[PDB]
DNA sequence: GTATGGCACTGGCCGTCGTTT
DNA sequence: AAACGACGGCCAGTGCCATAT
């Protein structure tokens, strides 16, 4: 068993005969013949490839008959204590609220008859917990309320009970909320709505070594059970196309709406005077009781919704894997050091500096424009001709000798004459003129001279003003810009005649020559509007991403960042010119928007006493440094897919040489003695789709053309999906990747048409339709017998549509059911694209859950001194102690194998190709970056990561290298 | 090639010196040119003042230092460097049979071990002073010594000497922070060069490593022909300091926190003549709408421009105009503004040529006193940036100018 | 002398006890000056420049190179550069050696350069081109402050930083300008002195040129020259430009005239030493003039919380420096000694004012102040101090 | 495959009205 | 009593987020 009937290398004999069954089964010959016919019709049959080296491992013993039972047992073992806690909380009989809340120092517990007693911590297996933070003083918690199945607890910080005008801004564990018990059973569960926010304020969540406490979020459970899509959310808000029966069983993620849906009854009462979001500490000190009552009400609502949701979730996701996956996904962790702060500072500085330069440049342009007044030269400039070039009149009303001594008299006489002249203030009108002689347009940018805010030059000029694009002399495909009233900013085509000021009739044309010779309108674009009647020229709107009839208020918007090639969209001048300003704008675009989120991140710095001994006595530890952590507020299920969501960290952005502040990922640095061991799954979703199609078709790997190309394709030769499509249709690799991912999720032809019209504006629509039709016919194929078949991904789409159309759609691997808001009964053949996207992305979520469970099991069994760090998109990273860096790597590889094997097992396939058996490479590094070799050069970090901070290059190991480094064993005794 | 027109203009307005034939790019780069004209000297003075303000005054542990232009005493033979000898002794040596057969060839060795040399860099004197200056800060290790001076370099009768004025800062640090400090200065200095630049992107930096493995950075300006070095930063460790003071190591110690250690040395050396030339090139022009408004002007920064305002007169009662111009000139100078006394000139050309001349000289503003001024004290003011005239009352002129300059320091 | 040892202790002079001596300081072969000495010299140079150059329409800066290449006059007293590269070629072939090596000395004159003996020649070299700057208006001058090298008698090199003004005048008014400049220079030297009576002038005669004047300062051992004015005339300019004399003509009274040249050269090192001696005449204190003093005010901390007094001192330090006032960051030092020793140290350094911050500054905003010239203690609010300081200096400049 | 609402931010137009003279 | 400069109010477009505080 080394090659399947289709001459595709499979898993090695030693691994196959210990992961799967030795007996097993083999496909019939008819299916093999059908697959051969398919492949040879597509033209791939005769393409043998050199085999890879074989691999043999003594895999750790499994449990049960097969892989499914093994994973079930592992997940159940992981999740048992937390299900025990959840069940204990589900049966709770909550006593009444205390008659009067206490004004105390820390945690206090309230028993029968309202008695209050101070305690160190709740000391409960389960809790429902809510916190309130006053934004007026920063991010330190103010007060919180918790409920156990037996009593009420309340907590408040010293920043409320005691009053003083000085508190350190740098956060420390000494001010956070203590929950964990010292060293009744070790495992603990905390429930809440948006529980990540509450976790961020826990004292013991910032320790380097993980803890057995876990957090279950009500919002994630709601999203899983009865969540809504973005379009569905918009329509739901609009109400509170053809079928509306899904409204009564779904709602937005707000706590009030959730309680209204699951629990019902009297609505929840807010506080109209938002003393936390807009009040002050004095307001809280005055309105203590009411705020505590509101918090208790919110906690009670959260407990009720949890009671009503837990059985529903346990029913719609039976497989134990999902619960453990969420539990492990809810404990993210990002270490950082003092460098983080530096980064922020530096980035901010750079930002400001660039802005100044840009501003300066614009001012220079303004000055250079004034000269155009002479000889009415401005009247020939094809940009500034229409400005207010008016000059006002000024106003009125009401032989050498040698010096002798005592020349001081002459100086005194001159000074007296000057003083005599200084007093001639009676004639001047008191109401002064403002810079007469200067053009009015220039004067608008000049501050009043007498004001205390005066600055020299046109310091008021700035981006977003209609003047700025005119001054830069910007062009679009070499056509100058222009502003009108039937649109925002557009461009001017100079090829017009028949009287469509004389400047535009002859002066503008020359510009096009300088671009045409450097490489009824004949040019095609948005469309002319004769309402604008500039002689001898056509006006064309700048294509707005929302389609025609929309006005573009600025040519420097986000969607215009692609801009054009270096041969256009620029002006000839150099220093303080349009090109440099555009470059500066492109550089600062990212930071301009992300700076608030990035700087607002909450950071807690661990004291020395809290550090593990491995860090204190490490040779690479400095006593003067700072070590802290960020606990991202990612919600385990922020989308109906159950995919995790967070705006800051879970992003596709990475360090770039052209964007300022892009090295944020690189600032997550492991402490001394620790490393970030991780890997990126090789083409996760595409492989999932390929295996789905292959299992649907003939039960053999690679039986479909899509699966073949997925296995036998390589990026290094351009035979992978992205490169092949790019070379067949003629676009960039990234654009082809976007197109392919869009098509995979069920996007139709019109989406492709619009996207490929966006990618290059030159392409006409009547040919964009042809492009989309040809491409989809090649990929998708014809629908039915008359009026999918014949396509490379026909069977994959058939299976996806079939599973989406089922009565109760479920993930083919773990079986989690789709949200009630998308059931065919409720939607009645609506939102089909949403279901098609959901099936694939939820399969990816199941893959992630399987990875997490396997990694946790392997770490626990072999005492690997590590911890899960983060997972972003399809890449995963773990914080592992240095000495075990290699062992963990092997574990990761093992995980991959099992995971893929699992994905093959549930679809009825008893083999796994050797190509996808292991990670292409495993990364070992002390920082987060796409590759361990790049130095992360950015304008804010010009010297590189290695020069400034001292992070060396990492390692990218293979399966064989790890095997030789570890001898293929995870035991410490090796 | 604008390199010709720019240099012709620079010579004409007395930024440079010497005849037209003598001046050339190679001579300017090498440092063997005749020198700089008064405007060039003023520009260099402004640049030096800005550098000193940015580097020395604002810091608690940077002190001035003076290094002699020559180092006497014996040295290592074989350097082939020029030697200093007085012509008064160039005949008494050989008189009356002093080994005059063949030892005169070996007399070269005496030349290698009897006369001093002209210092080639300011680092050596600062290293000499290190020990004595250590008392200024009670041995607090992080501290600097700065100096602006002139250095001499051989260049290729056969070979000549070029003189270059350079600013040097030697910064002694704890070894552990050394690298960090490097980066710090690498930023600061670079930003300084970007501060006054019209095109700060033309100033660039690169990283380099010594054959001994030590780190450093090179700062370049992009002249129309290529990149030219203008400043260097080097991390030197304790090698030079240890050699210069052999024997007891402890005497080099200084305090870092509570640790006595021998400092690491960081040397920053920039060339002020090359910096001035780069700034002159940057301020020059070096497309469609430019075909008409081809004004030739040097847009030097207000903080660097040698002359701020120029004074002239209109035709009328000469004595009164002269008196008021004298008073205004005294007032402007008293407040720290540099004025070009153009009211002393007898001219034979229109205002256009006057404006062109003042633009090539980089005059920020031109003030004109006219007959009507005597009635109400309103003078004409023309700005270099805008070239637009305004009427302004005398009683406030001074203040406004100061304001302008003040803003230029911060904005 | 006690003054010399105090200057050595307070980083005015540079070197060691034996290296520093009267003769070495006067002749210019001293090891160098300390940072305070450099600051004092820079202040003196700035005062000289503003007095001479800033407030005059006919004085311009000039850039003279420290050496003059090309063949020179043979057999004179001045330093010359021995061939540099020639030291590498001779070591592989001998030109018969023996008594033709005397001609080697002549070959030195064929190629050897020369260091700058004085700034007069460099300025004279620029006369023709600098004449255009004033539209040939005959009266104009060139000023420059620069270092010069002198033989000292084995010979030694003495470095002297000197300020030189070359003044071109009509021959008809040369004497009037000469005595005018004499008066102005004498007044400038008297201006900063605590006892101007110790500055004197004399008139001197020469075979060539015309009369001149010498300025002397009375050091404790005798009068010493510090500056000279000479009416050189026209011989040097004519010699430097033989041939068509018309190129040397300036305009005076609508007629062409060959200018007469006067030279005013003053030694700034000697002047700095003279001022140091002057400002030292029952406590050892240097009462340097406020304009010339290198450091104006010194800051310090008092008893109380460190991380608040330190921030107050940092703010005051930044505020004082932003306005051009030099400051001694004494707040960085620990309370190692008593207050009296700190006062004495600042008195020797010539610190104008001493600032003491205390916890009472935090409680009320008051700061203790001590004045160098009076020794009386005062209390002032922080927000005022800056302005007050400027006023003080301003008064000293106007008085 | 359709997209609603609200909040923060900046720029441009406006008709009304006190101030100057 | 006539012209003007200044200004709270209104409109439009952009960016961020459907949640906690
Ligand atoms: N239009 C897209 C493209 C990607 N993704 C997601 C899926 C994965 O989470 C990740 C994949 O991105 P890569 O850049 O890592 O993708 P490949 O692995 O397909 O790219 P390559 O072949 O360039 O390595 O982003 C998405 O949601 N929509
Ligand atoms: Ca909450
Ligand atoms: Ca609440
Ligand atoms: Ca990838």
């Amino acid at each position: 068993l080394r090659h399947n009937p289709l001459d595709i290398q499979m898993l090695s004999r030693g691994l196959h005969e210990q992961i799967f069954g030795q007996g097993g089964e083999m496909p019939g010959e008819a299916a093999v013949r059908r697959s051969v016919e398919h492949l040879q019709k597509h033209g791939l049959w005769g393409q043998p490839a050199v085999p890879l080296p074989d691999v043999e491992l003594r895999l750790p013993p499994l449990y049960g008959d097969n892989l499914d039972q093994h994973f079930r047992l592992l997940a159940q073992k992981q999740s048992l204590p937390y299900l025990e806690a959840a069940n204990l909380l589900l049966q709770a009989q909550l006593p009444p609220k205390p008659p009067a809340w206490a004004w105390a120092e820390g945690w206090t517990r309230y028993g029968p008859e309202g008695e209050a007693v101070p305690v160190a911590i709740p000391e409960e297996r389960a809790l429902v917990f809510d916190v309130e933070v006053c934004l007026a003083e920063g991010t330190c918690p103010t007060l919180a309320v918790a409920i156990s199945p037996s009593a009420w607890y309340s907590w408040c910080s010293q920043r409320l009970v005691e009053e003083r005008y000085s508190w350190t801004s740098q956060l420390s564990p000494a001010d956070l909320i203590p929950l964990e018990v010292p060293t009744d059973w070790q495992e603990q569960l905390v429930v809440g709505h948006n529980v990540s926010f509450d976790r961020a304020h826990i004292r013991e969540q910032y320790l380097i070594q993980g803890s057995r406490m876990r957090f279950l979020d009500t919002m994630s459970m709601h999203m899983a059970i009865s969540g809504l899509s973005s379009f569905q959310r918009s329509l739901w808000i609009a109400a509170k196309i053809s079928s509306w029966d899904w409204l009564d069983i779904s709602s937005v993620n707000s706590l009030a709406e959730v309680h209204r849906l699951y629990v019902g009854g009297p609505p929840l009462e807010k506080e109209p005077r938002e003393l936390f979001v807009k009040g002050t500490m004095k307001d809280i000190r005055e309105n203590f009781q009411d705020l505590m009552q509101y918090c208790a009400q919110d906690v009670w609502a959260t407990h009720e919704v949890f009671q009503q949701q837990l059985p529903l979730f346990l029913e719609r996701c039976p497989h134990p894997v999902t619960l453990a996956g969420m539990l492990e996904m809810g404990v993210s962790y990002l270490p950082v050091n003092q460098n983080w702060e530096r980064y922020l500072a530096e980035a901010q500085g750079t930002y400001e500096e660039l802005q100044r330069e840009m501003k300066k440049s614009l001012m220079d342009l303004a000055n250079d424009a004034c000269q155009l007044l002479s000889g009415e030269r401005y009247k020939e400039d094809p940009w500034l001709w229409d400005l207010e070039w008016d000059l006002q009149e000024f106003k009125q009303k009401k032989l050498g000798p040698c010096s002798e001594e005592e020349e001081f008299q002459q100086d005194v006489m001159a000074r007296a004459c000057l003083q005599k002249l200084k007093g001639t203030t009676e004639l001047l009108p008191k109401r002064p003129q403002h810079l007469p002689g200067h053009p009015g347009w220039y004067r608008k940018l000049c501050p009043r001279l007498d004001d205390p805010a005066w600055t020299p030059g046109p310091s008021l000029l700035s981006l977003q003003m209609r003047v700025t694009p005119k001054l830069m002399a910007l062009t679009w495909d070499g056509f100058p810009l222009h502003y009108s009233e039937r649109h925002g900013w557009g461009y001017l085509v100079p090829g017009r005649r028949d009287n469509l000021v004389v400047c535009p009739y002859r002066a503008i044309e020359s510009l096009y020559r300088k671009h045409c010779l450097e490489q009824p309108s004949y040019h095609h674009g948005n469309g002319p509007y004769n309402d604008v009647d500039i002689p001898g020229c056509w006006f064309f709107k700048l294509p707005h991403k929302d389609g025609n009839s929309c006005n573009v208020g600025s040519p420097f918007a986000k969607d215009f960042l692609p801009k054009m090639e270096d041969g256009t969209l620029q002006a000839g001048p150099g220093g303080a010119s349009g090109p440099r300003a555009l470059e500066i704008n492109k550089m600062i675009s990212f930071w301009r928007n992300a700076h608030k989120r990035i700087s607002s991140q909450m950071v807690v710095w661990l004291p020395r006493s809290a550090l593990p001994r491995a860090v204190i006595r490490h040779p690479d530890y400095d006593e003067e440094g700072l070590y802290g952590a960020i606990l991202p507020q990612v919600v385990t299920a922020g989308t109906i897919t159950r995919r995790a969501v967070e705006p800051t960290w879970l992003t596709a952005s990475n360090a770039r040489p052209d964007r300022v502040g892009s090295e944020l990922k690189a600032m997550v640095q492991a402490p001394p003695g620790y490393t970030l061991v991780g890997a990126d799954v090789d083409s996760q979703e595409l492989w999932i789709a390929a295996v789905l199609g292959d299992a649907h078709f003939a039960g053999m790997h690679g039986c479909t053309a899509f699966g073949w190309m997925t296995l036998q394709g390589r990026k290094s030769r351009g035979t992978d999906l992205h490169s092949k499509t790019a070379t067949t249709v003629g676009i960039s690799r990234e654009h082809a990747k976007i197109f392919n991912y869009g098509r995979i999720y069920g996007a139709g032809q019109p989406f492709a048409e619009r996207l490929l019209m966006q990618f290059n504006h030159r392409l006409t629509q009547q040919e964009a339709a042809e492009k989309a039709q040809q491409m989809y016919a090649a990929t998708k194929g014809l629908r039915w017998y008359r009026l999918w078949k014949g396509g490379t991904e026909s069977e994959m789409f058939n299976k996806l549509e079939s599973i989406a159309t089922s009565d109760i759609p479920r993930t083919p691997v773990l079986g989690c059911c789709i949200s009630r808001a998308l059931e065919p009964s409720a939607v009645q053949e609506e939102f089909m694209t949403s279901r098609v996207n959901w099936v694939v992305q939820s399969s990816a979520v199941d893959y992630l859950h399987l990875m997490l469970v396997a990694m946790k099991w392997l770490f626990e069994e072999f005492a690997i001194d590590g911890r899960f760090c983060i997972s972003i998109h399809d890449e995963v990273r773990y914080l592992v102690r240095e000495e075990d860096r290699y062992r963990a790597a092997l574990a990761l590889q093992i995980t991959n194998l099992l995971t893929r094997c699992m994905f093959a097992y549930k679809l009825g396939l008893n083999d796994l190709p050797q190509s996808v058996a292991f990670f292409s490479a495993v990364d070992i590094d002390r920082c987060l970056r796409k590759e361990v070799t790049m130095d992360c050069k950015t304008p804010s970090n010009p010297t590189g990561m290695e020069r400034r901070y001292g992070i060396p290059q990492g390692e990218a190991l293979d399966i064989y290298q790890i095997i030789e480094l570890t001898k293929g064993s995870l035991e410490k005794r090796s | 090639e604008g390199s010709e027109a720019l240099l012709e203009i620079c010579q004409r307005r007395h930024f440079l010196s010497g005849s037209k034939q003598q001046l050339s790019r190679d001579s300017l780069l090498s440092g063997c040119h005749p020198g700089f004209g008064p405007l060039g000297v003023e520009l260099r003075k402004n640049l030096a003042a800005e550098w000193w303000t940015s580097v020395v005054v604002f810091r608690e542990q940077v002190f001035p230092v003076d290094a002699l232009h020559h180092k006497p005493g014996p040295l290592l033979p074989g350097d082939s460097a020029f030697r200093l000898v007085s012509a008064e002794t160039l005949r008494e040596i050989l008189q009356d049979k002093e080994l005059s057969k063949e030892q005169l060839v070996a007399f070269l060795e005496n030349v290698l071990k009897t006369s001093g040399k002209l210092r080639e860099n300011l680092l050596h004197g600062a290293l000499e002073h290190y020990v004595n200056c250590l008392d200024l800060v009670n041995k607090r290790l992080p501290y600097g010594l700065a100096q602006i001076g002139v250095c001499f370099h051989p260049v290729f009768g056969v070979k000549s000497i070029g003189e270059k004025t350079e600013a040097s800062l030697v910064w002694f640090t704890p070894p552990r922070t050394s690298n960090q400090w490097l980066d710090f200065w690498l930023r600061h200095r670079l930003q300084w060069w970007r501060k006054f630049a019209m095109s700060p992107s033309n100033f660039s930096s690169s990283d380099c490593q010594d054959e001994e493995g030590r780190k450093g950075n090179k700062l370049y300006y992009n002249f129309p022909w290529g990149k030219e070095l203008i400043e260097t930063l080097w991390n030197l460790g304790d090698h030079e300091l240890l050699h210069m003071y052999p024997g007891n190591v402890s005497k080099l110690h200084g305090r870092d926190g509570r640790k006595n250690v021998v400092p690491c040395v960081l040397s920053v050396n920039g060339d002020l003549d090359r910096g001035m030339l780069a700034y002159l090139y940057d301020s020059f022009q070096l497309f469609t709408r430019k075909k008409n408004l081809h004004r030739k002007v040097l847009k030097l920064h207000p903080c660097l421009a040698p002359i701020k305002v120029a004074l002239d007169v209109g035709r009328g009662p000469t004595l009164e105009l002269r008196q008021v111009c004298q008073g205004l000139f005294n007032e402007l100078l008293e407040n720290g503004i540099s004025v070009w006394p153009g009211y002393l000139e007898t001219m034979q050309s229109s205002l256009e040529q006057l404006y062109s001349k003042y633009d090539e000289m980089s005059i920020l503003f031109t003030v004109l006193v006219t007959e009507t001024t005597l009635e109400n004290g309103l003078i004409h003011l023309r700005s270099r940036d805008t070239t637009m005239k305004e009427m302004m009352h005398i009683s406030k002129l001074k203040d406004f100018l100061i304001k302008y300059i003040s803003s230029a320091k911060n904005v």
